[PDB]
């Protein structure tokens, strides 16, 4: 619910996956 | 997934595999949206042209998976279905308009490092992110090419395409309940969903609150990763009112 | 080609 979309092994730990930056860079 | 790569561990903790009881085989992808609800494509459950009409007892849901074929002891969790809900106006006869279904699990699933729900978009997040050029991410265990199969969950990032380009790429009638994504022939890069990825999620990470939202459901494409063709995805926000009605009524 | 799952899920 309130915790949706935050991944335990990534966002919850402030670690980024190898390609999420590609998505951010497209959000112009 | 065609031209994607191996997912990282826990990269897509909302990914769900729809699994046929007998013969034991992959049916489709799906996604976890709460501890008791799973979202998929209607055509994964109902598709008369291929004599497909599954009932609850025909299927299992496998959550927390990475390996396609292995039984991931102590990691994946397997759930039975209480009830399937297909959109009342799902158009299997023509163009897969409103290609969406919900599945309620018999018991709640326990969240873990490998199992966690994705967010569904509100109007504002949908309006901000569903723009041509903006990329989302598609994941699944489907075929690696049109005409083999992956060892582990595959991932590909794909740009949303301008609606007129989507429409001009096909003779099929496109509706507002669909969007398309993929690279153009000129863009050099490629990638697409394929057979077996159906029902899986198209997600985007909001730069406003850093959460992942499921904007689409893998629905259809003419072939897989063909030049000049695109993948078409169910527009989750446009069907959110139905989603809410089902969960509110049967929750 | 799938590994068999615990029978309790098929029961
Ligand atoms: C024309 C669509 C409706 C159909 N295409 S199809 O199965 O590949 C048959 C086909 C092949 C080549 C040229 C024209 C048609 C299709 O995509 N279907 C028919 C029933 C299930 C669904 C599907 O395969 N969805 C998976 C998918 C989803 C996405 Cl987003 C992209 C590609 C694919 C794989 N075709
Ligand atoms: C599919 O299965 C259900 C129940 O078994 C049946 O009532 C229905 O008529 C079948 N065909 C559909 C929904 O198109
Ligand atoms: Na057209
Ligand atoms: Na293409």
């Amino acid at each position: 619910e309130a915790d949706c979309g935050l991944r335990p092994l990534f966002e919850k730990k402030s670690l980024e996956d190898k390609t999420e930056r590609e998505l951010l860079e497209s959000y112009i | 997934i065609v031209e994607g790569s191996d997912a990282e561990i826990g990269m897509s903790p909302w990914q769900v595999m729809l699994f046929r009881k007998s013969p034991q085989e992959l049916l489709c992808g799906a996604s976890l949206i709460s501890d008791r609800w799973v979202l998929t494509a209607a055509h994964c459950l109902l598709y008369p042209p291929w004599d497909k009409n599954f009932t609850e007892n025909d299927l299992l849901v496998r959550i927390g998976k990475h390996s396609r074929t292995r039984y991931e002891r102590n990691i994946e969790k397997i759930s039975m279905l209480e009830k399937i809900y297909i959109h009342p106006r799902y158009n299997w006869r023509e163009n897969l308009d409103r290609d969406i279904a919900l599945m309620k699990l018999k018991k709640p699933v326990a969240f873990s490092d490998y199992i966690h729900p994705v967010c569904l978009p509100d109007r504002e997040t949908a309006a901000s992110l569903l723009q041509a050029g903006y990329k989302g991410r598609v994941t699944g265990w489907g075929n690696l090419k049109e005409t083999g199969q992956p060892s582990v969950l595959q991932v590909v990032n794909l740009p949303i395409v301008e609606r007129p380009v989507c429409k001009d790429s096909t003779r099929i009638r496109i509706t507002d309940n669909m969007f398309c994504a993929g690279y153009k022939p000129d863009e050099g890069k490629r990638g697409d969903a394929c057979e077996g990825d159906s029902g899986g999620p198209f997600v985007m990470k909001s730069p406003f609150n850093n959460r992942w939202y499921q904007m689409g459901i893998v629905s259809w494409g003419e072939g897989c990763d063909r030049d000049g063709k695109y993948g078409f995805y169910t527009h989750v926000f446009r069907l959110k009112k139905w989603i809410q009605k089902v969960i509110d009524q049967f929750g | 080609d799938f590994e068999e799952i615990p029978e309790e899920y098929l029961q």
